[PDB]
This record gives structure tokens, C-alpha cells and sequence, in this order.
């Protein structure tokens, strides 16, 4: 049933007829309108600085590989949800990361 | 009939007369033409609202003002990607090693081009006139009309 | 907006505005091409992706590891069992999705 109404074209004209026949409410309203100005707002509260975090965060470092940082902050992103229960089935290494390329010339 | 398009519009020619005495002069004994869309491309980079117009100004500083802190650290990020993929520091700059455009050299030359002025003045046409026809939309009906007056080139 | 206070913020420091247009679009910024990208059109999965990125920025000096810190230490959105189910690979990180999508969905 999701697929099916994902069928639907979403055009510009269907979009505004949408949204005439079936008006958003006034918090819907504004929250569409300011979407821009509340993601940066939610960006600011980690690109402007270093906030307090857990201790046990800083065994993860620059050069820890990329699947374990995505393991850890999958883990600590949906802790609400899964109450501290892992995640599997999702990481794939990073395709420049994963490979130590060399390239043979003439002598080398 | 559509009374306030007239009104609009007659505003606009009372002011293009005021600015421009000689457009009453009649049967082209005036030395101004009128030229629809696809014979002004040779005047386009003419009209330039350089003065009179600061937001494309503040735009330009603070993009190249941004570049600037981060140029460097992404010559790194490809030397370093370079080093990992091949063992060498020149897996990107073989072919062009010539000149290595970084982020703030992009800038720079994106900025100074040729063009640049004319896509910041239509940027600048582009926004006021989009502002214009949402405030026309919702109905205020007052100050639907820009001039910019700036010297060697009018525009409303 | 009558307030101006998120855009003020934003543009009396550029610094904000480099920070937040390299982070990788996973991680809430708006850096949608990954280095990885340049290579492969198939990603796989893009946090990983996202985070090596990162970790190749911080290295260089692009960003610094305290954003990685403050991500890693972030508060969880509001996400249900359907917003993991829906799409994986994602976070509970709130704002990911824009407004466009939204407004497909409600028509």
C-alpha cells in the first residue's frame, strides 16, 4: 500500500491542489516555511563547539576504522529505540578506505 | 478592466519617461532603440546595478571569505586520497603535470570571470522580482515597483 | 523571518558555514558528495561512507575531532520503528529528510 501511494507523481500542480483542498495546519504551516532556519538551528548545536560528551566516546579516534565509528553511533543515534541492542546487517567498508592501492612503474 | 496591472504599468512608463525625456519622442526620432529578448545578448554585460546593490557584494566576501579556511585542508584530503590509492602524490596532477586550481583558486576565477557581474545584477533582477510577485500574491498592492536608478543603466 | 538571530549566527561566522557544508549529508551537513564517490557510482552504505570522509577531513584539518566527538555525543532525534525500518542506513538525527519529500508525502 506504501508503494502505491508512492505511485503518485508529486507534481508541483498536484502538490499545490493538495494543498488547497486539504490545508496544512498553522504549526505545519510555519514549520514548512522555516524548515531551512530550523536545520541550521539543529546544526548549531554541533558545528559551533565542543560540548560535554560521554567519556567512553573518546576511545573512538581519527584512526579507528570507519564500520566501528558507524557501528558505535548507530548504536548510541538509536539508543532511545533499542535500549542499547546492536544493529548488524548494515555496514559495508568504505571503497577507498578499504583498499591500500599501489601502483608498479617500470622498476618499482 | 485589471485596473491595478495598469496602474502598475503605467507607473513603470511615466517613470521610464521621467528618467528618459527623449522616449516620447515618436516615430524613432530618438536615438534610443527598443529591442525584444534576442537582440539584447550583445548588451548583456552592460547592464550592471554594481552600485545600489550590496546583498550580491556581501554574498561574494562571504563565499570566498568561507573558501578561504578550508582550501589547504582539501589539497590535503586529495594528496592524502593520492597517497593511499596509488603510493605517489601525483595520481591527480599527472595530466595537468600546469596550473592546480584549488577550492580557493575556483573561487576566485568563479568570481571574476567574465559574467560574473551580469549573473549577480540578474540574480539581484531575479530575486527583487520574485519578492514582488509574492507580495502581489498575497494582496498588498502597495510598492509593487523597484527602481534602481543606478547610473548607465535604469532598471524598474 | 522576525527573527534573525540562526541567520546572524551563521553569516558573522564563515567558519560555521565551512564546518557544516563539509559534513557529509548523513551527518546533518550538506556535503552530498563523498570521496569514495568520485570512484564508485554503487556506495553501499553511506554512513560509512560519511564517517571515513570525516575522519579523512579531520586528519587534514578540514574539521576537527570535537565535531566528530559532538556527533558521535549527539541527543537522539524523535524516531520511531518505522523511520528505521523505512529507510536503513540512517540515523535518529532529526531534519535529514527536507521539506520537498515532506511535501510529496502530503500531497
Amino acid at each position: 500500500r506504501k508503494q502505491i501511494q508512492g505511485y503518485l507523481d508529486s507534481t508541483r500542480t498536484i502538490i499545490r491542489y493538495s494543498l488547497e483542498v486539504r490545508p496544512l495546519s498553522a504549526k505545519k504551516l510555519n514549520t514548512v516555511i522555516e524548515y531551512n532556519l530550523l536545520y541550521l538551528s539543529y546544526n548549531l548545536e554541533i558545528i559551533e563547539k565542543p560540548n560535554i560528551v560521554q567519556p567512553f566516546l573518546n576511545a573512538i579516534n581519527v584512526d579507528t576504522c570507519s564500520i566501528d565509528i558507524a557501528r558505535s553511533l548507530r548504536k548510541l543515534s538509536w539508543a532511545t529505540l533499542l535500549n542499547g541492542r546492536p544493529i548488524e546487517g548494515l555496514e559495508t567498508p568504505d571503497p577507498i578506505e578499504l583498499v591500500h592501492g599501489c601502483l608498479i612503474i617500470g622498476s618499482d | 478592466e485589471e485596473s491595478q496591472v495598469h496602474a502598475r504599468l503605467k507607473q513603470i512608463r511615466v517613470e521610464l519617461i521621467a528618467r528618459i525625456p527623449s522616449l516620447r519622442w515618436t516615430r524613432s526620432q530618438r536615438e534610443i532603440a527598443i529591442l525584444i529578448w534576442p537582440r539584447i545578448l550583445p548588451i548583456l554585460q552592460a547592464y550592471d546595478l554594481r552600485q545600489s546593490m550590496q546583498l550580491p557584494t556581501v554574498w561574494e566576501k562571504l563565499t570566498q571569505s568561507t573558501v578561504n579556511l578550508i582550501s589547504d585542508g582539501l589539497e590535503r584530503v586529495v594528496l592524502h586520497i593520492s597517497n593511499q590509492l596509488t603510493g605517489k602524490p601525483n595520481l591527480f596532477t599527472r595530466s595537468r603535470a600546469y596550473s592546480i586550481p584549488s577550492t580557493r583558486e575556483l573561487s576566485q576565477i568563479w568570481f571574476n570571470n567574465e559574467w560574473s557581474g551580469s549573473v549577480k545584477t540578474w540574480l539581484m533582477i531575479k530575486y527583487r522580482m520574485r519578492q514582488l510577485i509574492t507580495n502581489q500574491k498575497t494582496g498588498e498592492l502597495t510598492d509593487l515597483v523597484t527602481i534602481v536608478d543606478t547610473r548607465s543603466t535604469l532598471c524598474i | 523571518s522576525l527573527s534573525q538571530d540562526i541567520t546572524n549566527a551563521y553569516l558573522n561566522h564563515p567558519i560555521l558555514i565551512s564546518r557544516l557544508c563539509l559534513l557529509p549529508s548523513q551527518l546533518g551537513g550538506l556535503n552530498f558528495l563523498s570521496c569514495s564517490r568520485l570512484f564508485n557510482r554503487n556506495i553501499g552504505d553511506p554512513l560509512v561512507s560519511a564517517i571515513a570522509d570525516v575522519k579523512r577531513l579531520i586528519k587534514a584539518g578540514c574539521l576537527d575531532i570535537w565535531v566528530l566527538y559532538n556527533i558521535l555525543g549527539r541527543r537522539p532525534g524523535k524516531g520511531k520503528w518505522s523511520t528505521l525500518a523505512a529507510d536503513p542506513y540512517t540515523l535518529n538525527i532529526d531534519y535529514l529528510v527536507p521539506s520537498t519529500t515532506f511535501l510529496k508525502k502530503h500531497a
